[PDB]
């Protein structure tokens, strides 16, 4: 799975 | 919505550099500020990020011991400080709101970049010479004129014309490296030959590493 | 680290035709349950900062033209520019944001091919300021030509010069897809003053004759 803290500016949905 | 960085720098090996990134146009605490470097001729390398809200940081392992990202919330500014500099750290350093992706919207904003050269060589400010328009640089109703910016170290010099009001027809060339190790470059513009008697052309040269500012009037 | 590799490193394509840039990641950047690829494309021009074109591998940023489209899943990604325009000359970078550290591809330079355009040739004698300092630089300027291959030769009293000049070319122009070129011949004031005729001699496919621009000292 992706790391959500790799870039905090990315919301895990779009 | 802008990110505006501090100006170019020269450092010697073993020093540190601190670059700033002034944010404006949004709530500074909402997003994370990243720092990305681009060595000349090279790919982009991410250095790390700071959550402006709480001040938490994440650094890339390549830089983990040498870099510090900080922020001043009241000043709306983020900083990146790189320590124990080597010639290899010569690069353009960017701050960026990388890929802000929400369900509503997606945007991405970068600063203009800060050039940092790490070198033991001597800093040298340029001489600025006019390239005057003449019968040998006219072509019909057009005249070419310019400025020669000679013998400086390190890069970058910036050149503008008439404080930025003249941009149409400007070519500022990439610098060449002379056998001496010094750089030179030229900047030219094509203009009406009929108005050489009324218009004033001034090339504004800045070499921030040497604290050199020259405004050279180019006359016929 | 997730290593991003692009191909080709450089591409040259005619105005209006299709340009394809490839990206490979060293591990999958796909969140399979969300069918979400953590992949982005950036465009950068010389001296400028990168500009986001595409994210989630295939979604355009707002205000990015329709002719840009991204596709692929897993480890292989493509950015396609379908009908290439003059303003598209740039280096294109892929970018993953699946895992830390964030990483970028090595870049692919996209150059534009266009019709032949001859240069306008101009010459500039040394300034009095420089002569006062003991050096004489003569500048030959080739403006707005295509293709990039141009030969400048310096002749001092018809003697061909070697070793005393340097030249530089602009990035490709974002509106007409031409180049410009500046050549500087530098001499000591002493040598400058030993001669009379300073001439730039210009060869280019757009020209019907090696064009000469010259002045007499004084």
């Amino acid at each position: 799975n992706p790391d959500p803290n790799a870039n905090p500016n990315v919301d895990p949905n779009a | 919505v802008q990110l505006v960085q501090s100006g170019a720098e020269v450092k010697k090996p073993g020093a540190s550099v601190k670059v700033s990134c002034k944010a404006s146009g949004y709530t500074f605490t909402t997003y994370a500020i990243h720092w990305v470097r681009q060595a000349p001729g090279q790919r982009l390398e991410w250095m790390g990020w700071i959550k402006v809200g709480d001040g938490n940081t994440r650094y890339s392992p390549k830089f983990q011991g040498r870099v510090t990202i900080t922020r001043d919330t009241s000043a709306s500014t983020a900083y990146m400080e790189l320590s124990s500099l080597r010639s290899e750290d010569t690069a353009v350093y960017f701050c960026a709101l990388l890929t802000v992706i929400t369900p509503d919207d997606a945007f991405d904003i970068w600063g203009q970049g800060t050039m940092v050269t790490v070198s033991s060589a001597s800093t040298k400010g340029p001489s600025v010479f006019p390239l005057a328009p003449s019968s040998k640089s006219t072509s019909g109703g057009t005249a070419a004129l310019g400025c020669l910016v000679k013998d400086y170290f390190p890069e970058p010099v910036t050149v503008s014309w008439n404080s930025g009001a003249l941009t149409s027809g400007v070519h500022t060339f990439p610098a060449v490296l002379q056998s001496s190790g010094l750089y030179s470059l030229s900047s030219v513009v094509t203009v009406p030959s009929s108005s050489l008697g009324t218009q004033t052309y001034i090339c504004n040269v800045n070499h921030k590493p040497s604290n050199t500012k020259v405004d050279k009037k180019v006359e016929p | 680290d997730i290593v991003m590799t692009q191909s080709p490193d450089s591409l040259a394509v005619s105005l209006g035709e299709r340009a394809t840039i490839n990206c490979k990641s060293s591990q999958s950047v796909l969140y399979s349950s969300k069918n979400k690829n953590y992949l982005a494309w950036y465009q950068q021009k010389p001296g400028q900062s990168p500009k986001l074109l595409i994210y989630w591998a295939s979604t355009r940023e707002s205000g990015v033209p329709d002719r840009f489209s991204g596709s692929g899943s897993g480890t292989d990604f493509t950015l396609t520019i379908s009908s290439l325009q003059a303003e598209d000359v740039a280096v294109y970078y892929c970018h993953q944001y699946y895992s830390s550290p964030l990483t970028f591809g090595g870049g692919t330079k996209v150059e534009i091919k266009r019709t032949v355009a001859a240069p306008s040739v101009f010459i500039f004698p040394p300034s009095d300021e420089q002569l006062k300092s003991g050096t004489a630089s003569v500048v030959c300027l080739l403006n707005n030509f295509y293709p990039r291959e141009a030969k400048v030769q310096w002749k001092v009293d018809n003697a061909l010069q070697s070793g005393n000049s340097q030249e530089s070319v602009t990035e490709q122009d974002s509106k007409d897809s031409t180049y410009s070129l500046s050549s500087t011949l530098t001499l000591s004031k002493a040598d400058y003053e030993k001669h009379k005729v300073y001439a730039c001699e210009v060869t280019h496919q757009g020209l019907s004759s090696p064009v000469t621009k010259s002045f007499n000292r004084g």
